[PDB]
Formats: C-alpha cells, structure tokens, sequence
C-alpha cells in the first residue's frame, strides 16, 4: 500500500485553495475523502469573535447615534471578522474610528500577532464626523459552533454567538493519476474553502493528526 | 386607583431548536426534527451543504 | 482547541467468534460516522487475505 503525501496546495485564492495528494489505493479514495471532508467541515480551531464592548450601547439591541446600523446587525457582522492569532489563544482587539466613512476592518488596532486577513470586511457605516464608534472586541480559540446562551457579565459585554469554523465548504474529488506504471492509484483533491486563517496545508495537517489520534482508540503506537 | 406603572420590556433571542413549526409558502407546513451538524448534510459536486 | 475525547474500546460483547460487536464511548459529534463509515470502507474495500479465485 503507498502512501499518500502532500505534492499541491495550490493556492488559487487567499479565501481558498485545493490540496491534491498524488497517491491513492483503490477504495481509499472516497474513504479518506469522506474522512477529511468531514473531520475538516466539523472540528478545525477557529478564531471567531466572541465578546465585543461599545463604547456607549449597553444592551446589544440598542442603537448608537452616528452609525448607519443597529448594534444587533454591527454584531451580526462581527461573528464573522475573518481573523487569525498566532502565540494567544483570546485576545481583546480595539477600535476607534471617527469620522464619516466605512469601519473596514482594517480600522482594528490590530498587534503584531493578531493579523486580519480581510481588511475589507466592513463592520458599520459611521455618518457624522462627531460619532465615533469604539470596541473593545474579544477573540478567543475553539472549535465547531457555540452559542451564546451555551457558555456558562457587566452590562456593556455583548455576548456574541461564535463560529469557529474556518473551513466554509470542502468538497474532495478522486481522479486517475498514472503514477509510475502501476494504474488504479486514484489522485485525490480537496476542493477546500476557508476563510482565509487557516492554512490549506496545515488544515489537511491538522484534520489528518486528529483522525489519527482518534483512530488510536483501538490500536497500538 | 394606581400611582404609577413600570413596564418593563425583555428582549428574548429565540433561534432554530428540534420543535421549531417552519413552513414553505405552497402549504409545506413542517416542523424541525433535528440541527443537523453541517458535515451530515449532503453535499453536492461542489460541494455546497444543502 | 484540540482536545477530544476518546473511548478505549468501551464494549466489545463478541457473540460468537465469528461475529462480534465493538460498541465504543461517546465521541464528539460527526465522529461515529466518520469513523463508521472509513472502517467500513477499508473492511468491505480491501485487506491482505486469502480466498479462493478460479477452479
């Protein structure tokens, strides 16, 4: 049995990109499709928001004067802030914008580890210039979907649901590679699609070590 | 016969659970049976979860 | 962030030694099919094994 190794990850986009592995046995094509798409769709550690503070709204369906949207929808907007942390697992990310114009996320005060990767990503529109929003954003770890209700306090913390799931769709495709002279070893790609903070390669990494180590339940090392 | 009234007004967030009655608009009237994790659901050639 | 629970083969009531039953601990959702479904392929897919093939 040979076996499979990474040799693409063809980076297509900065949102997505497939990784093919060039080996595959007969039969183990779909199974290790099935398997990675799975164990990728349903647990890769996230980094959705979790906690986010305005500065002058206390309860997350008011609605501060100057933005052009409602705290509840500012919020809808920031469970899905495409960011990545690197040496923390929770930080606490702060905004300050003013004048009239956009909040892309851009606008956070990011640190030198804790890297958006979609600047573009609008959060609300400001329309005065003598409004300023201002938020004390949280960012933690995790893995799959945890609502807010599900996790276990002053009146200005607005609790936010969380997403962590960086995968958004992926979608594995067995094809026919003649590799050396022997046929039937079927090419796998992984047709993944992220949302930019994680690694295709490191995904595929991570997703296989997991199944390895709960594979391990009945077998020895 | 009252002073004075204090209405006091909660703001529940109520989302999808296994009970919820949904309905299309051709009288396609169900109810939820179970969240079903996004993995579980089939997937097309692309991909794409139903 | 990564930590998963694993079972250790929690039951394995073997009716008769032609035909057992592995029943394992909980494991996080989307999992048991995972795992199903990837064992059941490799068993009904393929293992070294001796059967006959022409007589």
């Amino acid at each position: 049995f040979l076996k499979p190794r990474l040799v693409d990850i063809e980076q297509v986009s900065s949102t997505h990109a497939k990784v093919t592995l060039e080996p595959l046995e007969r039969g183990f094509g779909h199974t290790l499709g099935n398997a990675l798409r799975r164990i990728l769709l349903s647990s890769m550690p996230g980094c959705a928001v979790t906690e986010v503070e305005i500065d002058g709204v206390l309860h997350e369906y008011s609605t501060k004067e100057g933005v052009q949207e409602d705290i509840l929808e500012i919020l809808l907007n920031l469970k899905g802030l495409a960011v990545r942390v690197q040496g923390k697992d929770e930080v606490i990310l702060t905004l300050n914008k003013s004048g009239i114009g956009p909040v892309t996320a851009a606008d956070i005060t990011h640190d030198g580890d804790v890297e958006i990767v979609k600047p573009q990503h609008v959060i609300c529109h400001l329309t005065d210039e003598n409004a300023s929003i201002s938020m004390r954003i949280k960012v933690q770890r995790g893995r799959g979907y945890v609502p807010a209700s599900t996790r276990i306090r002053p009146i200005g913390r607005l609790l936010v649901d969380a997403c962590y799931s960086p995968v958004e769709r992926i979608a594995y495709n067995v094809e026919a590679a003649r590799v050396e002279q022997r046929t039937d070893l079927d090419k796998l790609v992984i047709e993944m699609e992220t949302n930019g903070t994680i690694d295709p390669e490191e995904a595929i990494r991570r997703a296989a070590t997991i199944l390895a180590e709960q594979l391990e339940a009945f077998v020895d090392l | 016969g009252v002073l004075k009234i204090v209405k006091v007004y909660l703001a529940v967030k109520r989302r999808i659970q296994p009970g919820d009655k949904m309905a299309g608009r051709h009288g396609n009237k169900g109810v939820i049976s179970k969240i079903n994790p996004i993995e579980d659901m089939p997937y097309d050639e692309n991909g794409t979860p139903v | 962030v990564t930590e998963f629970l694993k079972p250790r083969l929690v039951d394995i009531e073997q009716v008769s030694s032609t035909h057992a039953k592995v029943t394992l601990e909980p494991l996080e959702r989307g999992f048991g099919h995972t795992l199903g479904n990837a064992l059941r392929r490799i068993l009904l897919s393929s293992m070294p094994g001796c059967a006959v093939t022409e007589v």
